[PDB]
């Protein structure tokens, strides 16, 4: 009275809430979809109570009447004595990324080249860039910019699936979500880090958490961050250190979304789960880790060092700021 | 226009 029913992206996701619902003892249990917009549904219907959202997928599930509930909270800098559950949330840096070798790639020489998104209706991976460059080209037609792309979620015979992968049999080629090998902010880097793409658009953290050791996966073990640069808007290249200053757009931090009506305990029962098994729990590491997935970001960023609670019972649009919230509208006008 | 997508 009452448990809480998470909705599960895909396989992936679905073992690593099985693996809590087992630990939790069933005060937390688990639907699952192939998709992230089924999962929305779920929720709708009523046959989910919540999951945790990229901010392009929160806009999806307000205009349908879900709420936020908590952000995540990566570690910070400043707003250094307030405990995480009270730090209020900084947005991460979506950047462009290619390799340093790719010379004389640009933001303004992007087009005809292979990119790698990390899936469409994302914030970093689509509705940054994609309504960024529809604008620039005054076009609709982004679905002809890029050569060829990886965008998750996309029609899986068109140009901009030719370059997704599927899973380790070759199946499911696009689906968004974790089973396709290059989704993802880390499936997305991994189209790059392998030259699969000329250009990657995730956000700064993916391109540290997976360089430089930072990752001991195959395909990351040996990246090293001098060999990416950054395209910045005015037409320069950077290196990954000045993402402060070479960026496309601040997002709003991922978070848990549910429906009107059960926020109120989603909330209260994802404060004493983080509390059992978030960054420094009293079950983490022993029995199970809420923020941890070897990489994949299943369930939520690996990055996450809590769950923090909203200032002000923001609306969905609120949340997402009006700036994202109209880019999103002007985007979605082409389709 | 303002709806649900579903
Ligand atoms: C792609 O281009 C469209 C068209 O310019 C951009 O939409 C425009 O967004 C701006 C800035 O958010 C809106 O500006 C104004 O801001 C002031 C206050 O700060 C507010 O008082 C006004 O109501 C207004 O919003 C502008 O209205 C909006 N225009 C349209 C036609 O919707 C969009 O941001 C661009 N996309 C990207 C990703 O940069
Ligand atoms: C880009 O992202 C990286 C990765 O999150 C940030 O570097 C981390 O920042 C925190 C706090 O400043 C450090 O304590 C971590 O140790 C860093 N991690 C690694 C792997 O280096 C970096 O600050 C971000 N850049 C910007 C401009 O926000
Ligand atoms: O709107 C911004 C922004 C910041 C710097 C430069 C440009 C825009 C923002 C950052 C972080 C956040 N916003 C909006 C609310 C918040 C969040 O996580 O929801
Ligand atoms: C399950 O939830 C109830 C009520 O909040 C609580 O008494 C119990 O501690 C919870 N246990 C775990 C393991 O999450
Ligand atoms: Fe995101
Ligand atoms: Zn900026
Ligand atoms: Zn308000």
């Amino acid at each position: 009275y009452t448990r809480v029913v998470w909705c599960a992206v895909g396989p992936e996701e679905q073992k690593k809430c099985q693996q809590w619902s087992q630990q939790s003892g069933q005060n937390v249990t688990c639907a699952t979809a192939s998709t992230t917009d089924d999962c929305i549904v779920l929720v709708l219907k009523g046959e989910a109570d919540a999951l945790n959202l990229d901010g392009g997928y929160i806009y999806t599930a307000g205009k349908c009447g879900l709420v936020p509930v908590l952000a995540e909270n990566r570690k910070s800098s400043k707003h250094s004595s307030l405990d995480c559950v009270l730090r209020p949330t900084e947005g991460y840096l979506a950047v462009a990324v290619v390799k340093k070798a790719n010379e004389g790639l640009t933001w303004n020489s992007l087009k005809d080249k292979k990119s790698c998104h990390t899936a469409v209706d994302r914030t970093a991976g689509w509705n940054i860039p994609m309504g960024l460059i529809v604008n620039q080209t005054g076009s609709c037609a982004f679905d002809e910019f890029f050569s060829q792309s990886c965008a998750p979620g996309a029609d899986p015979k068109s140009r901009l699936c030719a370059l997704c992968a599927g899973d380790d049999q070759g199946l499911d080629k696009c689906v968004p979500n974790s089973k396709e090998k290059y989704y993802g902010y880390t499936g997305a880097f991994r189209c790059l880090a392998e030259d699969v793409g000329d250009v990657a658009f995730v956000k700064n953290d993916t391109v540290w958490e997976n360089t430089n050791g930072e990752s001991t996966a195959d395909w990351a073990k040996n990246l090293k961050r001098e060999d990416f640069r950054l395209l910045c808007l005015d037409g320069t290249r950077k290196p990954v250190t000045e993402a402060q200053s070479c960026h496309l757009a601040v997002a709003p931090n991922h978070a848990v979304v549910s429906r009107s009506d059960r926020a109120a305990h989603v909330e209260q029962v994802l404060l004493h789960q983080q509390a059992l098994f978030g960054k420094n729990g009293k079950n983490c590491p022993d029995k199970f880790c809420l923020f941890k997935s070897e990489t994949k970001n299943l369930l939520f960023n690996d990055n996450t060092e809590c769950l923090a609670k909203l200032g002000g019972r923001p609306t969905y649009e609120e949340y997402l700021g009006t700036e994202y919230v109209t880019a999103i509208a002007n985007l979605k006008k082409c389709s | 226009l303002e709806a649900c997508a579903f």
